[PDB]
C-alpha cells in the first residue's frame, strides 16, 4: 500500500499482529499474510489522513501465479487524493499548440525595428493565440547559430524584463502576449511591436 | 563613471508577415543533375560518382587520368547522354570519348 | 514567476513578504496551466546592514486560487534576472547630525563666552561636560542601521531553483 | 458567493480614476454585497498579465493599507466594504470611489 | 535626502458600472470562415488545413507547388465553392484550377 | 557550447544564471545532434570581492 | 557632512578669540568618520549585460547512448 | 535485473523470501532461487519509478 509522499506516518495499529508480516519504508507498508484466516483491520494514522484498512486473503492454495490473480489479489494499493469540492466549482487538448487549430482567434499584426537592413535576426513570422505570442525563424536559414534570447518590454523605449520561454524546432514561444518583445543576440537587436487593435 | 547598458535597437517598424507578389514556384518532383564540383579532382573520380549517383558501371579504359578543367565547369544537364556529349567536347584535345551503352559509361580513346 | 509586491518591505528587523502573482504559468512545454493568475507567494527575509543597495528575499510557498500549496525553493531575483531585490536606500543623516549637533552648539556658546569674556585662555568645565553629552549622542547615533525600503507596488520576480512536480494533481 | 442572489442587497455605484485614459488597469465592474467588494476585470483581455495588487485607504489622498483577499477567475474579492480602494501594477495606479449613499 | 513613496493617482472619476448605447450582437452559432493566414507557406499547405478543418479530401496534382501571394489575403467565406471561385481567380496566370467535386478537392490544370 | 545570456549577472550575494544555447552541438564526430538549437543552461555563481 | 564641519572650523579660526578651537567642528568630524567606514564596506560590483554571448567549456564526458534512436 | 544507473533505488520487496537468493549492487539484482517451486512477485520502488 502506498500513502502521500506529503505527510509523515504517527503510528499503526492492525489486530491479529501475528498473523501478517508488514515492514515499512516511510511511506509504504509491504503486507504478506502467514497463515490462512488472518482476516483483520489496519488503521494508518498520518499528521493529516487517516486510513482503515480492511486486510483480507483471498489466494492461498495456488501453484501457478495466473491462479492468484484470477483469485483477486492485489499487488499494489496507491491512493489519489482530490481537492476540495469548493474549489470544483471554480480540458480540450493541450494549451501550447504551435499549429493554427480550428476554433482558436489569431491576430497576424506584428512589426520589427532594426538598425541592419537584411538582418539574419529578423524573425520569418510572429503571431499569437491570445496565451502565447510564436516567434517562428525558419526561413533565416544560413547562420547555424542564429537563435536568440527573447525579452519584452510594456513601452517602446522602457526597461525590459524575463519572460518564460519554451522552443519546438525553429519556433520560439513565448508565454503571454506582450505589447513590445526584444529579441537580442549579443550587439544586435531586433524589436517587435504588436499593433494596436483598431 | 556607471555601466554601460545593453544596445537598444531603432528604425522605421516594417511590417513581419508580408506577403509578396511574386508567386515563386517550388518544384516537388527533383531529379538528379549531372554537374561537375571542384571537389573530385580528376576525370576519373568525377565519372565514379555519376555511376554511383545513378546505378550504372564505369569502364575507364585509359592508361592515364586527367584532371578537371575550366570549361568542365558548365554541364548541368539531367540527362546522361547530353553531359557525356559536353564532356567529350571539353577533352577532344587529349584523344578522350565518353559514351553511354544503355547501362554503363564507356571512357576509350577516340577512333 | 513575475509577481507585484503587496507587503512594503524594509529592512530593520526581517520578517515576513507577500507578492501577488501577475501573469500565468504555465508547464515546461505549456500544456497545463500550473499557478494560476491570481495567486500569492509567500517569502521571508533577514535583518542586516545593507552595504549592498539589493535585498536578498528567499520566497517559500505559493498558494493557487484552484486549491493548491506548493512549497517551492525560489531565491527572489530583479525584473531582469540579477539577484536580490533592489531597494531605496536611506542612511538617516538628518538624525544623525540633528541630535548631536545641538548639544555641541550648546557646549560651543560656553566656550566663547569663556575664551573671551574672562581671564588668561580660560578653560570653562560646562564646556568640557556637556562636549562628554555630544560624545555620547555622536556614539548612540552611529548605532542606528540603515534602512531600504521596497514600496507596495514593485514588480518583483522568482527564480525557481527546484523542480515541482504538479503531476499527481493535475486532472486526467 | 460570487453570483448575484435572490436575497442580498447590492450596491453598483463605483467611480474609478486614473491618469492614462484606456488602461488596461481600470476594473471592467465593481460591486459589494456588504460584506466583500467583487472587483472583476474580465474585459480587459489583452495583457496576460494584467492581474493587480489591490489596497484601500480611509480618505482620498490619505495613507493606504492592506486588506485580505480571495480570487475566482479573473473576480479579485476583497474581505470588507471600504470608501476608498487603490489598485497598484507598478507605475501606474486607479483609484476606486465608492460614492455616497444619498 | 528621504524616501519617495509609491505613486499616486489622480484624474476626473468617471463611473466604473457604465451601460452603453449600441447594442452589440453577440452571434451564437458560429460557422467555419475559410480564409488565408500568413503561417501557411505555400498553396498545397493553405489547401491541406482546408480540407482538414472541413472533413474533406485534397487531391493536388499539379507538379509543383506555389507560394502565398498579396491578393490571397481577401478571401473570407463560410462557404467553400466561393473560395475556391475567389482562389482559382488569384492562380489563373500559372494555369491552377481549384474545384469541389462535393467531398473533396481538386486541383488540376485548367483546360 | 555557445549560449547567450538571458539573466543580468550582478556580483553582489551570489545566486542563479540562465542561458540560451545558440548554436547546435553534435557528438564527437558529428553522427548524431545532442544539444538543440534552443536549448537552456542552467548555472550558479557565488557572491565575492570582485578583485 | 565633512564640508558641514568645515564651515564650523572656518567660522571659529576667525570670528573668534586666540586659534579658537570649536567643538562642532569635532564633533561632526567624527560623523564623518563613520561615513568613510560605513561607506568603505561597501563591495565593487561587476555586470554582465542580459545579451552576451557567453561560452561554456564542458569538462567531462557525458554519454548520450541511452537516449538516441537505434 | 538491471534498473537505470540514474536513480537511487529505495526499497525492495518479494514475496517468499526464504526460496530466493538474491543480493544487490546499487542498481542490479543477481536472482537465483532456491527450489523447484517459489514462484513469486518482487516489486522495486526507486525515487521515480516503480517495477
Amino acid at each position: 500500500v502506498e500513502l502521500s509522499p506529503n505527510e509523515k506516518i504517527l503510528d499503526y495499529s492492525t489486530g491479529f499482529t501475528g498473523g501478517w508480516e508488514l515492514t515499512r519504508r516511510e511511506n509504504v507498508f509491504y503486507l504478506k499474510p502467514k497463515n490462512v484466516d488472518v482476516d483483520t483491520n489496519m488503521m494508518i494514522r498520518t499528521a493529516t489522513h487517516s486510513y482503515i484498512l480492511e486486510l483480507k486473503v483471498v489466494a492461498t492454495d495456488w501453484q501457478r501465479l495466473e491462479q492468484a490473480k484470477q483469485a483477486g489479489v492485489q499487488y499494489k494499493v496507491v491512493f489519489t487524493y482530490p481537492k476540495d469540492t469548493s474549489f470544483n466549482n471554480v480540458k480540450n487538448g493541450p494549451l501550447l499548440n504551435a499549429k493554427i487549430l480550428k476554433d482558436r482567434r489569431y491576430y497576424y499584426d506584428y512589426d520589427y525595428a532594426t538598425r541592419t537592413k537584411k538582418s539574419w535576426l529578423i524573425p520569418s513570422r510572429v503571431y499569437d493565440d491570445g496565451k502565447f505570442t510564436y516567434i517562428n525563424m525558419d526561413l533565416t536559414r544560413f547562420p547555424t547559430g542564429n537563435f536568440p534570447a527573447v525579452f519584452a518590454r510594456e513601452k517602446e523605449h522602457a526597461e525590459d524584463f524575463l519572460v518564460n520561454t519554451t522552443v519546438e524546432g525553429n519556433t520560439l514561444i513565448v508565454h503571454g502576449t506582450y505589447p513590445f518583445l526584444v529579441v537580442r543576440h549579443g550587439d544586435n537587436v531586433v524589436g517587435l511591436r504588436r499593433n494596436k487593435q483598431k | 563613471c556607471a555601466t554601460k547598458p545593453a544596445p537598444d535597437f531603432g528604425g522605421r517598424w516594417k511590417h513581419v508577415n508580408h506577403f509578396d507578389e511574386a508567386p515563386t514556384e517550388i518544384p516537388l518532383y527533383t531529379s538528379y543533375t549531372y554537374q561537375a564540383t571542384p571537389m573530385d579532382g580528376t576525370l576519373k573520380t568525377m565519372l565514379e560518382r555519376w555511376a554511383a549517383d545513378s546505378n550504372m558501371q564505369l569502364s575507364y579504359n585509359l592508361p592515364s587520368d586527367y584532371t578537371l578543367i575550366g570549361p568542365v565547369s558548365a554541364i548541368s544537364t539531367t540527362s546522361v547522354q547530353q553531359a557525356a556529349t559536353e564532356l567529350s567536347a571539353v577533352y577532344a584535345a587529349q584523344g578522350v570519348s565518353v559514351s553511354v551503352s544503355a547501362n554503363k559509361l564507356l571512357v576509350q580513346p577516340v577512333p | 514567476i513575475r509577481c507585484i509586491l503587496e507587503t512594503r518591505i524594509i529592512s530593520d528587523f526581517g520578517g515576513y513578504t507577500s507578492c501577488i502573482v501577475t501573469e500565468p504559468v504555465y508547464s515546461i512545454n505549456g500544456h497545463n496551466l500550473l499557478l494560476p493568475k491570481g495567486s500569492k507567494m509567500l517569502g521571508q527575509y533577514s535583518a542586516g546592514e545593507p552595504t549592498s543597495h539589493r535585498l536578498q528575499v528567499v520566497w517559500d510557498r505559493v498558494t493557487t486560487p484552484t486549491g493548491l500549496d506548493v512549497t517551492l525553493m525560489g531565491p527572489g531575483i530583479d525584473t531582469l534576472g540579477s539577484s536580490g531585490h533592489p531597494g531605496n536606500y536611506n542612511a538617516h543623516w538628518g538624525n544623525k547630525i540633528a541630535s548631536a549637533l545641538f548639544i555641541s552648539l550648546l557646549s560651543d556658546a560656553f566656550k566663547y563666552a569663556a575664551a573671551e569674556y574672562g581671564p588668561e585662555p580660560f578653560e570653562s568645565n560646562t564646556a568640557r561636560s556637556m562636549q562628554q553629552l555630544a560624545e555620547q549622542a555622536v556614539e548612540k547615533s552611529g548605532r542606528r542601521p540603515a534602512t531600504l525600503t521596497i514600496n507596495q507596488g514593485t514588480v518583483l520576480n522568482v527564480y525557481v531553483a527546484k523542480d515541482v512536480d504538479f503531476s499527481a494533481v493535475l486532472p486526467k
